[PDB]
């Protein structure tokens, strides 16, 4: 019952040769014992609510059924390892969790499940440690993924959190053809909008005007904007965006991607 | 003044009508959806059932292994009223029902690629022995 | 938009049978696989 | 003022409706998916039932 | 492809039990079966495939039959359920009724095919006696699944059919199971329950269903079903089978009144016009 | 990961039958095409995670022959399954087609229907290659409907009418659309696609210049289902019937935009009616 005596027992247990090989029972069922031993210390500290020890506890767990050939449960045990990494605040190792889950879900042919998992993963990286170069990358693959099994909803969702992501980052343009083909695959407003407001980002009014034009089979504000943008006054835009601020409050993304069209005005304004 | 009460009758009696359409078939959907959640209770009993089954087979397969025209405006107004009210109960019905079915399918169909998985590799531990 | 209420419905009830059908299958087949393996057992001992 | 209140519960459960037509269309899917892999299912099954009853005739 | 006149002659060949001194030699009859059963499936596909549906069923029957022998009865009853699909989609009513209830009998899954029968009953063969039965039966074994909706279409039907065919008092006390199972349609099964007591002239149960349906139901208490069960009841204690009519008609012009309580509301005028005969 | 190129050169030389004096000591050569499949298998996994989507199709193709080779038909179906994944998702819908193809030809031999009607949307949308999309989507259709999913005998039977008369064989499409009808009639579940189906029965027959069965149809309609009796498609359809049988395409034009004004005409609608509208003109132009 001592979680520590467990683990010291699935080191002592978890390769034989000589005498012990033969004597002995197959390799394999020693390695699942040491793993069920660990998963025991592993419950054992997750009762008690040392998240770190528990997860560190399931990771050696899963290490341990994979040596014994058992590759679906070891991504299930490191699905429980990131569960208690993730819980426990300890970003790290929650993200190597993942890392080695998806690993074996892709190798399995389990698409589905890595994608999932994908995406998880990618939330992680956006929002706890802001390795956004790689959570766009998840965010994609992830979506990609779902294009194969045809649930076309959750890779439209992972390419919108990769899109946003990609307009902040700085790649406009690769934004909007983002959002395009989320508009010809399918909120079909929030699109165009974005569209045109990433595109009058770049400083492509003539394309913003067209992309609203092709809208017409929010969209309003975009126009007022293409005009204040097209006649060099950052105070039209300015005064557009506050008015726009009252019937639907300005999102982070809008914010952020609106004073970046302000600056591109003021610039070409002292230019 | 008399035309345009007569267009306002075929209106209201227009309306009155797809109204009560739109009723009749927010019920026999509410009908269906009652049919298909139970549907998908059994399918949820089934592999429950399988997921006990597929641990028995796991220890044996181990072991194996081991070995007059303003009157009826206004009461065509009632109607299609009642009918609206009534209607918007139904929409809401029709959401939740949805959401809490949609979560069920989700976990039943977990629990089927889980439940194949564990079968194949039964399967292909039975064909070494 | 009832009409699509009543309509996807129906297509999606189609999806219902063959599911109830298809897993209740699998459940019997699955019991007897289960008696196989048990006197496997029996025997292998 | 009547109607115009009839209007606004009538607008207000078209809204819910189109969002039920969503939640409609992602059930589908999700049961499109749920037969294949009930097929799948059922296919394991009658294997691992032949396979089972194959090990025992090899036994005994 | 095979000849499946000759997959089912291979069939019959193996499907010969072992007799007499052969018989301490051979092994299990079983295997003889399942390699007739399998000869007999492939007749069957290959029969769907040419549309021959009718043949496809047969050979599915004659598949299903040689499981039974083996002691795969679950393969029989899927086998059963696939020649069904073949009958009923040939238009063999009759050959998809027994294969439902050999597949029901093996299954007790079995509600649900026994309600699909109930309605091969109802519809193909109108044997509406046992299409009551099997909406019944059905709807019972739904109810011991807790599965209330699927015993209510159950119900609803069973009930429907029992008022169609002149048991008014156990139509209504069905729609009382309903009524009971829903509270908490509901104005529905309060409007039949009053109908069918209206049809075996009971007047005064249908004004203590009009009173229950009011007093537990706000909603069918000012639900025009309940007015129109209330003029209904007025008509008939007033022995005026104009009244009745117009009541009718009205409902009509604001909520047609589909074909079921059609011939009820005709029953009961004729019940009203025979008394107001019999005093003459 | 191993080199999938690798793994298909080793598929390729087990795959090779026992010829001569050998296949006199060699067991079944069964097992080596089983074999050399599931090197094919292996090297289309690896593709299909490098998103080398062509190549893994490719490799199930190959794994599906040796797996057929092998008398495992089920697998051969379920790998040509697979490998039409991998063609649909690179965009090659040829070698798609191709693989559905071999895969209902396993699956006859209700998801022999379910991909024959993919079959048809391929052919419809990717390749519009109209005809054998016609062709797939009835056989589909007539798969359904000897499995009893009337829906989607239904569906497939709406794609295979709506195919045919925009491609001119309007009798045709009228005949499935009486089909439709009759598997609809009676059930409450129906009935908006009912509507439907009269007014486009209705049109077909226009298209063929048969004024007279576009009436009786209209009349069948009204009588057998009170819906459509007081529908706006009712009305339309008497409508186009009366503006044919005056010979007025300007009424008929009227009667189209008056309609399209409360119920939007898709685009099928419009390309029927307008071929009725130059059916009416050409008759005023030859009487003339």
């Amino acid at each position: 019952s001592d979680p520590v005596e467990l683990l010291k027992r699935a080191e002592k247990k978890g390769p034989s040769s000589g005498f012990m090989k033969l004597f002995s029972g197959s390799d394999s069922y020693k390695f699942e014992e040491a793993a069920d031993l660990c998963v025991q210390a592993a419950t054992i500290y997750r009762l008690r609510k040392e998240l770190n020890l528990a997860g560190d506890s399931f990771l050696k767990a899963a290490d341990y059924q994979k040596k014994a050939g058992n590759e679906d449960e070891a991504g299930n045990t490191y699905v429980e390892a990131y569960k208690c990494f993730k819980s426990g605040g300890n970003s790290v190792n929650a993200v190597d969790s993942l890392e080695n889950a998806i690993q074996i879900f892709t190798h399995r042919g389990q698409f589905r499940r890595g994608a999932n998992f994908k995406f998880e993963l990618g939330e992680i990286l956006e929002n706890d440690l802001h390795d956004y170069a790689k959570a766009i990358d998840c965010y994609e693959l992830a979506g990609e993924w779902y294009a194969q099994d045809q649930s076309v909803a959750l890779s439209n969702k992972c390419f919108i959190k990769c899109a946003d992501l990609k307009a902040l980052d700085g790649q406009y343009i690769e934004a909007s053809d983002i959002y395009s083909k989320l508009i010809k695959s399918s909120s079909l407003k929030d699109y165009f909008l974005k569209k045109g407001l990433c595109q009058l980002a770049a400083t492509d009014a003539v394309a913003a005007a067209r992309t609203l034009q092709e809208g017409q089979s929010e969209s309003n504000f975009l126009k007022s904007l293409i005009d204040a943008v097209n006649e060099g006054d950052s105070e039209q835009l300015s005064e557009h965006c506050k008015e726009f601020d009252n019937f639907m409050r300005l999102d982070k993304w809008k914010i952020t991607i609106l004073n970046k069209i302000k600056e591109s005005i003021q610039q070409q304004e002292d230019d | 003044i008399k035309f345009t009460k007569q267009s306002s009758v075929a209106s209201t009696r227009n309306t009155l009508k797809m109204a009560q359409d739109a009723e009749r078939a927010g019920m026999n959907t509410l009908g269906m959806l009652g049919h298909q959640s139970e549907q998908l209770n059994n399918v949820e009993g089934n592999l429950d059932l399988m997921k006990v089954q597929n641990k028995v087979a796991d220890e044996k397969v181990a072991e194996l292994k081991k070995l007059e025209m303003e009157l009826e405006i206004d009461r065509n107004l009632d109607q299609i009223q009642q009918v609206s009210n009534r209607l918007k109960k139904m929409a809401l019905t029709t959401g939740k029902e949805l959401d809490s079915q949609q979560k069920r399918l989700n976990n039943i169909e977990e629990s089927t690629d889980d439940l194949d998985i564990n079968l194949h590799m039964n399967t292909n531990r039975l064909a070494g022995i | 938009l009832f009409n699509d209420m009543e309509e996807l419905v129906i297509e999606q009830q189609e999806n219902v049978d063959v599911i109830d059908k298809n897993v209740e299958d699998a459940q019997l087949d699955v019991e007897q696989g289960v008696g196989h393996t048990d006197k496997a057992v029996k025997s292998a001992r | 003022s009547r109607t115009a209140e009839l209007q606004a519960e009538i607008d207000d459960t078209v809204g819910i409706m189109r969002d039920n037509i969503n939640k409609v269309a992602e059930r589908g899917e999700r049961l499109t998916s749920i037969e294949d892999k009930a097929d799948n299912l059922a296919v394991s099954a009658q294997g691992f039932k032949r396979g089972a009853n194959r090990v025992r005739k090899a036994m005994w």
